[PDB]
């Protein structure tokens, strides 16, 4: 009964185990190098006149 | 990760002691309703008792009252439920339930058959 | 034997949990500490719509960030016009139990479902002109939870049966399923690219699943209690989830593991939805003590709050060109703030 | 140019959402929840996925939803029932090894955050099967405080007893902890279950308007 | 019959301290009516909540009071600062009738709010059919066609009747049971006609406001001994500002012919005092109104901002 599933259980974590993980260092530095670029283009982080805003 | 390992469960025999201690990793303890459940051979899971966040209000089945004693340990993360004057009836397999969210106090699918926030249980036979 | 393939899973978490602290060398805290914080961020109810009789549990933008869809459980998809406040359509349902919606990247097709365990697939573009359904996509056990289109054709929905079904409309059977999750898959968001996409379910564990696969590609633990919300970093490399035990929490694909968690002590309440900005450094969350809060997804500071609603939020988006956010409640009302 | 017929479309949906207004406020719904022994299926068919059920009693339609097609998980899907007037909650008042777990989920849908506006419409039904039963299993054994309980039928008093003490543990649960329990006792094949859900209503949405009126 | 072309109106007293006093008094009483009264009308306006039967035929009762209290107390306060104290024969006609039609529309309206408290309580399942949205805009709009009809019928014998007496009225505004001394002819047909017109309606719509309550505190006899002393409470103060506005009606209009001294003491409950109660009573008490309220007063701070 259970054992189907422990075994589909156990092969989801093998193959999860299994691959190429990047440090903690280089994904924030990826996001906040993403953040940083499109910052100059986000709305909600920087306001914008009213001229331009299609929600005045 | 919301994991529950129950340990103490063992042959007994009929009007004996026995101690369960769950030991709970991967949350905040002290903001769960902690309960205790159990499913006997052949039959659905059966609530037994729970305990609320600071261990003041604390309830068990009417099967059971006068005779388990569930506790918790917020400091040491853990819960516990002494099994005083045990029945044939009370074989089963005990697993230690949670609190679906916290700060809530409403037990809502502990007894479920596939509840995610549940140990896996510990077997007791007398 | 169970007991052996239980030794060899708890193993491999072990292993896992290894894994992902061997390259927990730093925090995104400690290295964004250097960045300057994005201040305070007022963010006023520029439009507010409303007609939804009952309480709105779903809402998807257009593409064209003008239109956007939203169902409430009074058995109405009400598709608006926030530029104008116009209700451009105001489909019936057939099921009044709502609890998603979703409006397609062209535009012609929306969708929705709840506790009736079926898919509505609603033609915007009929020849005739009216809006019927064209398609009721079944095989789901449980409700309903999200829905999201890939395409005209395709459309992958999460049901409270623990799995996800990406179906073909134009066949109306499901070209995959998705299982492994425990509980009741509360939230998906699709990728950028739209070739992975992630699930939040109530077993406290967001998992990345692979479109033309099929299988789960990642496991991401560290949530408390049930996951109600998801969305992807703008990027697709990230996504941040919002949980009953009242934090967020942002993760990273590549990384397999926490990047960060958005809490604080005076909210003790769960997030219902969650989304991020057009660059991403804003993740605004709703919460359910009526209010949103607008979280600094590289710092955790609050970095605003959206008090304008009297009721839960519950369904919480951002326009793919970011010059809007609209988030509707249990009040009926949708609120659209900039 | 386009604006003037979008706004044309919108008087329209709005007048459409004027009608669908009326009879949504005019229509109260019902959320009608028990287990699979309990017998919510006899009640719901009595007056006639989601198995909805309309029906018209003193020309107020009450719209009822018994929520048969998910899965025994309902810490989610129960929200979607806040609007509902009242919860009708069918108890199997007969079978004493089950009356725990209707206790337990009374008691989560009385304390449910998002429940906790929701007057609950308590159904003991098998009164008959309850009073053969006593008659005849002991709710001592699964309740030891009916052991030295006290009521506060007809054949015999310990039925009495019995069902008193059930509908005194409900109503423990509902006034331990803005909205009331409607205990009744009604059997498997009872025509008056319509007009106490809409005596229960009643009740219901006069307390309601009395705390909007400011009388409470 | 050359017409007397200005009366003169004796006031409240004729001391210059007193007279002083009195002028704050008016001032601030009639500063308060109108402007707690526009805020509420804004509020009921706006808030989308606030927008039942019940609130349409609250914000109607405030826009009739704003113009009762208007006419009296403008000219009460002019004439206080003013050595010299007329008012001309056109004046006299114009601030009866507007006084009547704004007073009968004010009692229809009165009766027409009882209806709903009946209604709401002892059919319960049936108001939103019988109070619809179609009902609400008719009955207010037959409150004030009803209104000006009682004033009608009384101003049409008046502009005819000659005068050639003294020019003093014993009142601080013009009225009928003063204004019929001063006339030459025979009024006794008129005479009548207010105690029909204003004397008998007056008390049918105060039988029928007292009817609503002692049916409403019988239909509730069932609930908690706990409860009730709620309920008897605050149907205690609404019956208390009743009695403000219809005995002194009662007790003057029924009685034209003659006159005393506390006439005057008598006249002010209704035309100055009245008016100031009915906005507190009716709306301090609901527990929505004080949320209404605090949302506009908190959010207006930050519209300089944003």
């Amino acid at each position: 009964a259970s054992i189907a599933q422990a075994r589909k259980l156990v092969e989801q974590l093998k193959m999860e185990a299994n691959i190429d993980r990047i440090k903690v260092s280089k994904a924030a530095a990826d996001l906040m190098a993403y953040c940083e670029a499109h910052a100059k283009e986000d709305p909600l982080l920087t306001p914008v006149p009213a001229s331009e805003n299609p929600f005045r | 990760q919301v994991q529950l390992q129950e340990s103490g469960g063992g042959l007994v025999q009929p009007g004996g002691s026995l101690r369960l201690s769950c030991a709970a990793s991967g949350f905040t303890f002290s903001n769960y309703k902690m309960n205790w459940v159990r499913q006997a051979p052949g039959k659905g899971l059966e609530w037994v008792s729970d305990i609320s966040q600071s261990g003041a209000s604390i309830s068990y089945t009417g099967s059971v009252k006068g005779r388990f004693t569930i506790s918790r340990d917020n400091a040491k993360n853990t819960l516990y439920l002494q099994m005083n004057s045990l029945k044939p009836e009370d074989t089963a397999v005990y697993y230690c339930a949670r609190c679906p969210a916290p700060f809530t106090r409403d037990c809502f699918d502990v007894t479920s058959t596939t509840y995610a926030y549940r140990g896996q249980g510990t077997q007791v036979t007398v | 034997e169970l007991d052996q393939l239980r030794q060899e899973a708890e193993q491999l978490k072990n292993q896992i949990r290894d894994a992902r602290k061997a390259c927990a060398d730093a925090t995104l805290s400690q290295i964004t500490n250097n960045i300057d914080p994005v201040g305070r961020i007022q963010m006023r109810t520029r439009r507010t719509l409303r007609g939804h009789l009952a309480k709105i549990y779903a809402m998807h933008w257009g593409t064209d960030s003008r239109l956007l869809v939203s169902a409430s459980q009074d058995g109405k998809l009400i598709i608006w016009d926030s530029y104008t406040t116009n209700k451009v359509h105001a489909i019936p349902l057939r099921s009044s139990w709502v609890m998603t919606c979703a409006y397609a990247p062209s535009g012609n097709y929306v969708a929705c479902g709840g506790l009736d365990n079926i898919c509505s697939i609603y033609n915007l573009k009929t020849r005739e002109g009216n809006v019927r359904v064209s398609r009721e996509l079944a095989g789901h056990t449980g409700y309903l939870s999200c829905c999201r289109f890939l395409d005209d054709n395709q459309i992958v929905t999460s049901s409270g049966d623990t799995t996800c079904a990406l179906w073909d409309i134009e066949t109306g059977q499901q070209t995959t399923t998705f299982t492994g999750h425990t509980g009741d898959v509360m939230s998906l968001s699709l990728a950028p690219d739209t070739r992975l996409f992630v699930s939040g379910a109530c077993d406290a564990s967001a998992k990345l699943w692979d479109v033309r696969e099929g299988m789960c590609r990642q496991t991401f633990t560290g949530h408390e209690s049930d996951i109600n919300a998801i969305c992807f970093f703008p990027n697709g490399n990230a996504f941040a989830t919002g949980s009953d035990d009242a934090t967020c929490r942002l993760f990273d694909l590549r990384a397999d593991q926490e990047l960060m968690t958005y809490s604080h002590d005076n909210i003790i309440c769960g997030i219902t939805s969650v989304s991020f900005s057009k660059s991403g450094r804003l993740l605004l969350a709703g919460y359910d003590d009526f209010n949103c809060n607008v979280w600094d997804a590289l710092k955790a500071d609050r970095a605003g709050v959206l008090a304008g609603h009297d009721n839960r939020v519950s369904c919480l988006g951002v326009t793919d060109d970011g010059m809007a956010v609209a988030t509707g409640s249990w009040d009926s009302f949708l609120k659209i703030w900039n | 140019n386009e604006e003037k017929a979008q706004r044309e479309a919108n008087k329209k949906i709005e007048k459409q959402l004027q009608k669908d207004k009326q009879v949504y406020r005019a229509t109260h719904r019902l959320l009608l929840l028990g287990a699979d022994n309990s017998g919510k299926s006899t009640i719901v068919k009595q007056m006639r996925g989601i198995f909805e059920t309309k029906f018209q009693v003193d020309k107020v339609n009450f719209h009822m939803f018994d929520v048969g097609g998910q899965r025994d998980e309902r810490r989610k899907w129960i929200q979607c029932f806040n609007d509902v007037t009242a919860i009708i909650f069918v108890v199997d008042s007969s079978d004493y090894n089950r009356l725990q777990e209707a206790l337990n989920l009374f008691k989560s849908i009385w304390n449910n955050r998002w429940l906790r506006t929701i007057s609950v419409i308590l159904f003991l039904n098998k009164q008959d099967l309850l009073a053969e039963k006593v008659l005849a299993s002991k709710i001592e054994d699964y309740f030891p405080e009916f052991a030295r309980y006290t009521t506060p039928p007809g054949e015999d008093p310990r039925v009495t007893r019995a069902k008193y003490f059930i509908r005194d543990e409900f109503l423990r649960i509902s006034t331990a902890s803005r909205h009331y329990c409607y205990p009744h006792f009604t059997c498997a094949v009872d025509t008056e279950n319509a007009r106490r859900i809409f005596n229960d209503c009643r009740d219901i949405i006069q307390r309601m308007h009395l705390r909007q009126y400011e009388l409470l | 019959h050359s017409n007397v072309t200005e009366f003169i109106l004796l006031g409240l007293t004729q001391s210059p301290e007193l007279q002083l006093f009195l002028f704050v008094v008016f001032l601030l009483f009639y500063v308060a009516t109108v402007l707690g009264n526009l805020l509420i009308v804004v509020t009921v306006t706006s808030d989308p909540h606030l927008h039942s039967p019940m609130y349409f035929l609250l914000a109607n009762l405030s826009f009739i009071d704003i113009c009762y209290s208007s006419v009296t107390a403008p000219k009460m306060i002019v004439d206080l600062l003013s050595e010299r104290k007329t008012i001309s024969f056109n004046g006299c006609m114009t601030q009866i009738f507007f006084l009547h039609f704004f007073g009968g529309a004010e009692m229809f309206l009165l009766v027409v709010m009882a209806y709903d408290r009946y209604v709401a309580i002892c059919k319960p399942l049936h108001y939103l059919t019988i109070m619809n949205r179609r009902v609400c805009v008719l009955l207010v709009a037959v409150a004030w066609v009803g209104g000006f009809l009682h004033s009608i019928i009384q101003l049409a014998f008046i502009v005819q009747l000659p005068f050639c007496g003294p020019n003093v009225i014993d009142s601080f505004f013009c009225d009928l049971p003063p204004v019929l001394k001063l006339a030459c002819t025979d009024t006794y047909v008129l005479g009548l006609l207010v105690i029909a017109n204003s004397g008998l309606i007056s008390l049918l719509c105060f039988l029928l406001l007292l009817i609503s309550y002692v049916v409403i505190l019988v239909s509730l006899r069932s609930h908690s001994s706990e409860g009730r002393s709620k309920a008897l409470s605050t149907c205690t103060s609404h019956i208390t500002v009743v009695i403000l506005f219809f005995g002194p009606c009662i007790f003057i209009y029924t009685r034209p012919f003659t006159t005393f001294p506390m006439d005057k003491f008598v006249a002010v409950f209704y035309t100055v005092i009245t008016p100031l109660l009915n906005p507190l009573i009716y709306t301090l008490r609901n527990k929505e109104m004080k949320a209404a309220m605090r949302k506009l007063w908190s959010r207006k701070v930050i519209s300089s901002r944003k």
